[PDB]
């Protein structure tokens, strides 16, 4: 398996899990935690004028609600698992338990 | 032979320590008349030393490179006599004491001024309470199960 | 003797009697079984 | 003159700067607005 | 004084172990201790020790072994007395062990 | 200077005032105790902080209560 | 009606700032005046750090023990 | 705000006495207690102060670099490192006599100099930095960073950039950035340095800023990384014959996991450390992207604490409400921070000696001792401060009604159990450790060392035997060849690790014995007792049965009067103050143990420690009396030597350690009634009625004098032991 | 007489005289400016 094939397959199978399988769990956990609450109020509600949850980057169209940040997240997991596969395979290491 | 320690009956440094101490005592034994009382006390100390080293030989003590009996307190049966068989013999006796002095404190807890029995110990009451702690472990066990060991505030 | 047994019942007199007896016990044990580092009696 | 520079600065930091700082901070200690 | 007197003359009290003067060796260190043990009393104060004692008294009430003579930390004056007492004892016994070991082992 | 605040657990025994070496305290009329009096503290500016008032207060913890605070020449026990 | 516990009733203390907190005591007397804030005089077996065995407590700073 | 010098406090400014000066010095950095203070202004002052501290850190490092560049023999040290002495800085003392100039001339210097026992030579030589111009450039850059931190601290005090209170309370974005960038990108950048510079510098060529864009750290270059063939970065590990600083026996690998030491330097491989910092960079960059900041993903630390409530209520309400008692409380943040920092500082000390990272730092023996002693005393102090700030949190910042029944209030619910079981553990340890030490003292006294109670540390020897140390015959996971641990790692790092740990000459997992057991239990006594004092002062910070209103008196207050039996040293500050004594004792034990074990290893007679560490007259004779000969002979009547300064500092530390006893033993009241007589004498002495104080000269305050005695005590402790540990380890050098 | 001009004068005159007389002090007044004036001896363990 060439490394381009490995990277592409693992990334595809990561954001496939993110788009279809582990979407409702991730999103319901997100809604459960919700926001970082500083003394009941949120970080932006209490002030700071910099911790506003960006919506111009999260408004992207999808029938299920996939955004570019989930594309980065599932896909960072993708490239990470791909490089774990690639390095672990390219390292001729003998666990030699037996 | 645990922890890289030769036994003391086989350790050459242990026998060398024995011979060194014995020569140190004999060099002090020469200054006295062979029938005199200091000389006899030194000879008794010499036999005490010799049988001390023999007994540390026969009781399974392990000697290091320095040549001194080390105690293996981990749990090996061969060396339980170094820590656990004494240790239980401590926890018994110690738990005798605390089970006595606690019980006494419960027996003089219901007095009018119970502090004048702390400084003036009722020897009859204390002598009745002292041997209650002979078989203290079953009393402490049952009082733990009956809840009488821990006050409920 | 009345009120002497109360004095001998006092904490320091009783402590010195108990610890003198106990110390003599330990001392005579160490005379009988000197230089002990193991309990070999099982 | 680079082996002479310790002779310049060790007094200037150790005698002169302590006099400056002690005087200035003693005035700041006793000031009243 | 640290080198030619304290370090130099306190060689016989450390080589004392073995020969008769081993007690003077021992009474060196123990005296060295009790002096330092006094520093527990002089430096500290009754309040900390009373609060530690009340925690330990809680630990004793939880086993029906509460004493009737209520445990109180030493009086402030008594803490100072115990401190100066152990301080003088330890320092003076250190000096006594040092002196006697040195001078019995050299003259 | 200091802050000698008292609390309503006072019983009107008049020992905090009889111990005070600077007249910080004074008994006033009150209706909260059997003795019908309580120990005020007007002259807190004269308080040295010696806490004889609360080394004589026979309550469960304390009623008179000295909180050490800004130290003036009257509160630092200074005759110079 | 006499308010509070009785002149021999056993009681325990719920006052956080007391020496005898969560410790039982004996009610000496209860002041029946409804203007004294701390009427319940309690007597304790063991002295406090001030070598005092009694203090007046409130009605809600006290709890009639069931023993 | 106020008028006189404590402008931050109009209570000390309105103090006629000299207490104004002292307390305005002391309470200067206690921004929480100043007048007209807000949480916003408190946070902003803290931020600017952090900038000032970073500026001073970079300035101090620039000073080290400048004084090694200007006055150091660093260009000569990188030629023959293990036989040329480092030079910290020059010395221009106009009080020096000509013999002292003849004596302090070391390292092949033009004049008198000081020997760098700090290890900056070894560390700088290991990370590159060959010529003195490199150190000059580094000092210039750190001066620039000092000015940058000063600029930032001034800029973030102006109104246009004064950050808001809710910005310092963003406890998710800060963790995200600090894990990802401060911890991860910084470890990644240190890997970049170790790969582009320090590994080429160890293997000859000097990759500097002018020629680092046109040299390859690996001959292929980013093919292995992008193609995933990362094993190509572990091809030539410069095996077993590499001369550090020259290309003889060098290699091409940059991230090979070898384990163990260099053969020449007896330090770790720069390829190992490059791969290390790379690995933890990946781990910290991954761990950064955890806390939700702005982007709709991540955790909220609130709903992690709020959600970690166990059913059954064994903890109680769990961590329900603990985000607010840390985010809104800077003393909880500071206590946790100093706790972690003390743990990892002790870890730094315990790993830098046994796994030395720098070239020829295991070969200079005084450097290792100075470093271990330094970081361990720093760690003990930082730990004492962690606990002191936990106490200050419990007094100043703890809100019980906000955190009812949670995992933090349950501390105070059963604080007596914690304090009493710490008071059991410490009491047990002291009784038995001292009993065994005294038993062995008496046995050696009575000439019967065979009667000693020499309890072998089987449980640490078993761990050493679980790491490959074949010195006890336990045959455990890594000492046994037939095991899963000696199979899954026998091809990667266990060769080097085994060949390093089995070497009896290095500090890696030293061969221990019964003296090591006994002193480890003394160490446990010290840790448990310092912990007891500190935890007891933290949990009795809000109040006790003797003083339930302690929270109303603040952290530092003298006492509560002589009433109620006596309330001397009842504050949580006083608990801290007594715990500094027990801490200094504890670190003195750990460092005495370290220094004697290591000086006996370096000398060669490990048997000396093994037969002499079990009884305390062995510590007094064979360590303190024996190793202090060359020290106290630093200046004798017939001459002096290079250790004269350490003899003088030894006696100086003795003098101030004894002067602290004046303030600790002798208390106030005697001194106020003395200074009253002195004030009388000044006001009635002719030609001195002209001169009159403006600040009324009162004696030192009580809590102040406990602090001053503790400061003299600790200064003397530290200076005395530094002098002894450097002079003894530099008088002979192993 | 002028204090603000006396404090400044004493500071910038004392510091000047001190940093001057120390600079031009030959190797006869104070020995720190002489130098070693002796062959430097090797340290323990070769030099380390
Ligand atoms: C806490 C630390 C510690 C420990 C563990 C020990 C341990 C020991 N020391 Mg050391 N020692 C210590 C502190 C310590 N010492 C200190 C602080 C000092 C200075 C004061 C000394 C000074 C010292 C000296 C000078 C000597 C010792 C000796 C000994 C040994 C005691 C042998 C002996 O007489 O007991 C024998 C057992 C007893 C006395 C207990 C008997 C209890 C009674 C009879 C009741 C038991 C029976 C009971 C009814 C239960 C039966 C069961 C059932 C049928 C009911 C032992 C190895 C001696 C030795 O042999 O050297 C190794 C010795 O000469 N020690
Ligand atoms: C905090 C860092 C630090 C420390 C502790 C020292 C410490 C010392 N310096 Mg160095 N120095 C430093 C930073 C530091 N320096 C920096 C950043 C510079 C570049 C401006 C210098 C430039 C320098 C010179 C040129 C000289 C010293 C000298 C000295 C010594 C006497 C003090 C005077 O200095 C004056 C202090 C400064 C110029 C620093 C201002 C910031 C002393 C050992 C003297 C020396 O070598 O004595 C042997 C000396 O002549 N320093
Ligand atoms: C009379 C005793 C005495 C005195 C006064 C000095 C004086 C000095 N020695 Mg020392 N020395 C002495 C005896 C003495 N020596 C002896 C007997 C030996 C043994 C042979 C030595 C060995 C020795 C060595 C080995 C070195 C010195 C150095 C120095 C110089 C330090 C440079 C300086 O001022 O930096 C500034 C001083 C400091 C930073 C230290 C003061 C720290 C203060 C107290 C703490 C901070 C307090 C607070 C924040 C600020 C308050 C003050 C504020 C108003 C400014 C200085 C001239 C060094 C030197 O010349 O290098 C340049 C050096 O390396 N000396
Ligand atoms: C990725 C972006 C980023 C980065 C790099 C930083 C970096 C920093 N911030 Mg943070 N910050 C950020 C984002 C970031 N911040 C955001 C988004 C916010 C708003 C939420 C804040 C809010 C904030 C506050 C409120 C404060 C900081 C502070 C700091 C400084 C920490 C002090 C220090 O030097 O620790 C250095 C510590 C380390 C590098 C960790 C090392 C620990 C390891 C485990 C030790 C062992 C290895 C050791 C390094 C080896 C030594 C060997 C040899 C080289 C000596 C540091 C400059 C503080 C400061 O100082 O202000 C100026 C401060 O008060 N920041
Ligand atoms: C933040 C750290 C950092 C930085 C700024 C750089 C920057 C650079 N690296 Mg380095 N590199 C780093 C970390 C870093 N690298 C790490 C962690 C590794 C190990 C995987 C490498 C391994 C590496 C190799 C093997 C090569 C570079 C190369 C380069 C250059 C071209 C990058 C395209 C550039 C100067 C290439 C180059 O041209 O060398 C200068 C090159 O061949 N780097
Ligand atoms: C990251 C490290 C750090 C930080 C930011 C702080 C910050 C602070 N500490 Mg903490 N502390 C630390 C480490 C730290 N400390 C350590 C390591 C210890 C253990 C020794 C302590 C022990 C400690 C105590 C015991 C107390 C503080 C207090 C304080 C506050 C006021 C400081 C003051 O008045 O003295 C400023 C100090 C000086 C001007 C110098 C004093 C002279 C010293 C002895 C030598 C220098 C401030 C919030 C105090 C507080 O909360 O106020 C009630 C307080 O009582 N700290
Ligand atoms: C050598 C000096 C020394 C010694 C021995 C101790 C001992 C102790 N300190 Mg420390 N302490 C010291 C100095 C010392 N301290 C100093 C200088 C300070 C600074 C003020 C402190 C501050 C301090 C604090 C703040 C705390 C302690 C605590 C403790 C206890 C810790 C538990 C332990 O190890 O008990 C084991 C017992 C010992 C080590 C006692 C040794 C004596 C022997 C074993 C008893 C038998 C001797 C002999 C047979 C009696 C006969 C003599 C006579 C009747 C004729 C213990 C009593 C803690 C505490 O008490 O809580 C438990 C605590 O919270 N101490
Ligand atoms: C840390 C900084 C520091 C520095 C750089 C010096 C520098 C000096 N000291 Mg030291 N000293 C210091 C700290 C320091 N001292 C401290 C902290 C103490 C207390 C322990 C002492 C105690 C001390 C004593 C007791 C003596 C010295 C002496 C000396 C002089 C060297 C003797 C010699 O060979 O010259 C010989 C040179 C001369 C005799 C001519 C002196 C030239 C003077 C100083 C010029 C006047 C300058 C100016 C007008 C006054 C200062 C202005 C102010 C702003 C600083 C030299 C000027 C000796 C000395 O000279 O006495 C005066 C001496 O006896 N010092
Ligand atoms: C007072 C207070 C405070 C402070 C406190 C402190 C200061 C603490 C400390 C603490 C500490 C200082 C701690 C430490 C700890 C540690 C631990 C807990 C450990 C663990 C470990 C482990 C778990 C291990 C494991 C392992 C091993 C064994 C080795 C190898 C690897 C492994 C991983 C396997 C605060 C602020 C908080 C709050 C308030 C109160
Ligand atoms: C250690 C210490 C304490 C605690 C010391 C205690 C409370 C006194 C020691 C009492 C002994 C241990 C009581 C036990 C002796 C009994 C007679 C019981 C005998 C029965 C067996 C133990 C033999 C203080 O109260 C104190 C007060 C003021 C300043 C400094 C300090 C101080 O340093
Ligand atoms: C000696 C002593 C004094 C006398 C202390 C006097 C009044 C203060 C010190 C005298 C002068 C001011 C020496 C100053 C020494 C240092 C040079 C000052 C360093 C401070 C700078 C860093 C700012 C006390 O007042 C005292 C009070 C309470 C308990 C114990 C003691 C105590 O032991
Ligand atoms: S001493 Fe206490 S109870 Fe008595 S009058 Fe004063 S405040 Fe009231």
């Amino acid at each position: 398996l060439s490394p381009s094939i490995v990277i592409s397959l693992s990334t595809g199978l990561s954001l496939f899990l993110g788009r279809f399988v582990f979407f409702n769990f991730q999103r319901e956990n997100v809604a459960k935690q919700g926001l970082p609450e500083q003394n009941g109020k949120t970080h932006f509600e209490a002030g700071d004028d910099r911790a506003k949850e960006y919506v111009s980057l999260l408004k992207s169209n999808d029938p299920i609600g996939f955004n570019i940040v989930d594309v980065l997240a599932w896909g960072s997991i993708g490239h990470i698992v791909a490089y774990y596969i690639l390095a672990t395979s390219s390292n001729g290491y003998d666990p030699s338990f037996f | 032979d645990i922890s890289g320690l030769t036994p003391c009956k086989d350790s050459k440094q242990f026998a060398k320590r024995e011979k060194q101490q014995i020569k140190k005592l004999e060099s002090s034994l020469k200054l006295y008349a062979p029938e005199s009382a200091p000389a006899l006390a030194l000879n008794a100390q010499i036999e005490k030393t010799k049988r001390r080293f023999d007994n540390y030989g026969k009781y399974g003590l392990l000697c290091g490179s320095d040549g001194l009996p080390h105690l293996i307190v981990n749990g090996d049966q061969r060396h339980w006599g170094e820590f656990i068989t004494p240790g239980i013999l401590f926890l018994y006796i110690a738990g005798w004491i605390g089970w006595v002095g606690r019980s006494y404190l419960i027996a003089i807890s219901g007095e009018k001024k119970p502090a004048m029995k702390e400084i003036i110990i009722d020897v009859p009451l204390a002598s009745r309470i002292i041997f209650r702690g002979f078989i203290w472990p079953v009393a402490a066990y049952r009082e733990f199960l009956n809840g009488d060991l821990i006050a409920k505030d | 003797m009345r009120d002497l047994k109360t004095y001998l019942s006092v904490a320091p007199v009783l402590s010195t009697l108990w610890f003198g007896s106990l110390a003599g016990l330990l001392i005579e044990i160490n005379r009988l079984f000197p230089d002990a580092l193991t309990f070999p009696f099982f | 003159t680079f082996n002479n520079l310790p002779s310049i600065f060790v007094p200037l930091v150790g005698l002169v700067f302590p006099a400056i700082a002690m005087a200035s901070l003693f005035l700041h200690i006793q000031k009243n607005k | 004084w640290l080198r030619d007197f304290l370090w130099a003359q306190a060689s016989q009290v450390i080589q004392s172990y073995g020969s008769s003067l081993s007690a003077y060796g021992l009474f060196f260190l123990g005296a060295h201790f009790v002096w330092a043990f006094s520093l527990m009393f002089l430096f500290s104060g009754r309040g900390y020790w009373q609060e530690l004692i009340e925690s330990i008294v809680w630990a004793h009430n939880k086993l029906k072994v509460a004493p009737a003579t209520q445990p109180r930390a030493l009086s402030i004056i008594q803490g100072r007395a115990v401190g100066v007492t152990h301080y003088l004892l330890g320092g003076i016994a250190t000096t006594w062990a040092f002196f006697l070991a040195r001078i019995i082992a050299v003259g | 200077s200091h802050s000698v605040k008292i609390y309503d657990t006072c019983i009107g025994c008049t020992q905090c005032v009889r111990a005070c070496p600077t007249d910080v305290l004074e008994m006033i009329p009150w209706d909260g105790c059997k003795a019908k009096q309580i120990a005020s503290a007007p002259r807190t500016e004269d308080c040295v902080g010696c806490k004889r008032c609360e080394s004589a207060c026979p309550t469960d913890f304390l009623s008179v209560r000295v909180y050490l605070w800004h130290e003036t020449t009257r509160s630092m026990g200074l005759a110079y | 009606p006499p308010i509070g516990p009785k002149r021999g009733s056993k009681v325990k203390i719920l006052r956080r700032e007391s020496y005898w907190f969560k410790n039982v005591g004996s009610v000496v007397a209860v002041d029946q005046d409804p203007k004294t804030r701390y009427p319940v005089v309690v007597r304790f077996a063991k002295v406090n750090y001030a070598n005092i065995s009694t203090n007046n407590y409130a009605l809600d700073e006290v709890e009639e023990v069931a023993a | 705000m106020a008028l006189r010098f404590p402008r931050f406090s109009q209570g000390l400014a309105q103090d006629p006495t000299t207490r104004r000066i002292w307390f305005g010095i002391a309470t200067a950095h206690d921004f929480e207690s100043h007048d007209d203070i807000t949480e916003e202004r408190l946070y902003q002052n803290i931020f600017a102060s952090h900038f000032g501290q970073l500026a001073i850190i970079f300035l101090w490092t620039s000073g080290n670099l400048f004084h090694v560049a200007w006055q150091g023999n660093f260009e000569t040290w990188v030629q023959d490192p293990l036989h040329v002495r480092p030079i910290a800085h020059a010395i221009w003392d106009p009080h020096f006599g000509q013999p002292a100039v003849e004596a302090f001339t070391r390292g092949g210097a033009l004049g008198p100099v000081n020997i760098a026992y700090s290890g900056v030579y070894q560390w700088w030589y290991t990370i590159g930095l060959r010529t003195n111009e490199d150190l000059y450039t580094g000092a210039l850059f750190l001066l620039f960073l000092s000015a940058l931190s000063l600029i930032g601290g001034w800029l973030h005090l102006q109104p246009k950039w004064k950050p808001r209170v809710s910005w310092f309370k963003n406890a998710e974005s800060r963790l995200n950035h600090h894990l990802s960038g401060l911890f991860g990108v910084s470890s990644l950048a240190w890997t970049g340095h170790l790969v582009h510079v320090a590994i080429p510098a160890s293997r000859g060529e000097y990759v500097r800023w002018n020629n680092f864009l046109n040299v390859l750290p690996h001959p292929q270059g980013l093919g292995p990384l992008f193609t995933g063939q990362w094993n190509l970065y572990a091809q030539n590990p410069d095996s077993s014959s590499h001369l550090f600083g020259t290309s003889q026996g060098s290699g091409t690998a940059i991230l090979t996991l070898l384990g163990g030491f260099h053969p020449q330097t007896q330090s770790l491989w720069l390829t190992d450390m490059a791969h290390h910092h790379l690995a933890i960079a990946i781990l910290f960059l991954i761990a950064g992207h955890m806390y939700r900041t702005n982007f709709g993903i991540g955790h909220s630390i609130k709903d992690l604490l709020e959600a970690h409530i166990p059913p059954g209520g064994r903890l109680g309400r769990g961590h329900k409400g603990l985000y607010d008692t840390i985010n809104n409380s800077i003393h909880f943040q500071l206590g946790l921070a100093l706790a972690s920092l003390g743990v990892i500082t002790s870890l730094v000390a315990q790993h830098m000696y046994s796994l030395p990272a720098y070239a020829f730092i295991a070969q200079d023996f005084t450097t290792q001792a100075a470093l271990y002693t330094h970081h361990q005393y720093i760690a003990g102090f930082i730990m004492t401060g962690a606990f002191a700030h936990g106490a200050i949190f419990f007094i100043r910042d703890y809100n019980p009604e906000q955190n009812e029944d949670n995992v933090l209030a349950r501390m105070l619910d059963h604080k007596e159990a914690i304090i009493s079981h710490l008071s059991w553990a410490s009491l047990f340890l002291g009784f038995h450790t001292l009993g065994l030490y005294v038993h062995n003292d008496v046995m050696l006294a009575f000439g019967t060392p065979e009667k000693q109670i020499l309890i072998e540390p089987i449980f640490a020897q078993w761990i050493q035997s679980a790491h490959g140390k074949t010195s006890y015959g336990f045959d455990v996971l890594l000492s046994s060849t037939s095991g899963p641990a000696f199979n899954a790692g026998r091809s990667i790092w266990l060769p080097g690790w085994l060949n390093a740990i089995n070497e009896n000459s290095n500090s890696l997992f030293l061969t221990i014995g019964p003296g090591d057991f006994l002193v480890h239990h003394a160490i446990a006594l010290g840790l448990h007792t310092t912990t007891l004092i500190l935890v007891k002062g933290a949990l009795d910070a809000r109040g006790s049965k003797l003083m339930p209103d302690k929270k109303d008196f603040g952290y530092s207050f003298p006492c509560d009067g002589p009433g109620r039996g006596g309330t001397c040293d009842i504050s949580a500050w006083d608990a801290f103050y007594l715990a500094v004594f027990w801490m200094l004792n504890t670190i003195g034990w750990v460092t005495f143990y370290w220094h004697w074990k290591h000086i006996t290893l370096w000398q060669g007679n490990v048997s000396q420690f093994n037969e002499s560490s079990t009884y305390l007259m062995g510590w007094l004779r064979d360590y303190l009396w024996l190793n202090s000969s060359q020290l106290i002979n630093g200046y004798n009547p017939f001459g002096m030597n290079s250790l004269s300064v350490w003899a003088w500092m030894f006696l100086f530390g003795h003098l101030v350690w004894a002067t602290g006893f004046m303030f600790l033993i002798s208390w106030r009241g005697y001194w106020q009634e003395l200074i009253e007589t002195l004030a009388w004498a000044h006001e009635r002495t002719p030609l001195a009625n002209l001169i009159r104080w403006k600040d009324k000269p009162v004696a030192l305050s009580i809590v102040q004098a406990r602090l001053v005695g503790l400061a003299h005590f600790s200064v003397g402790y530290i200076f005395t032991y530094a002098a002894f540990l450097i002079a003894s380890t530099s008088g002979k050098f192993g | 007489t002028k204090r603000g001009l006396l404090l400044k004068f004493l500071i910038l005159g004392g510091g000047s005289l001190l940093t001057y007389v120390s600079a031009n002090s030959t190797g006869d007044v104070l020995p720190i400016k002489r130098g070693p004036q002796e062959p430097p001896k090797l340290g323990p363990r070769g030099k380390l």
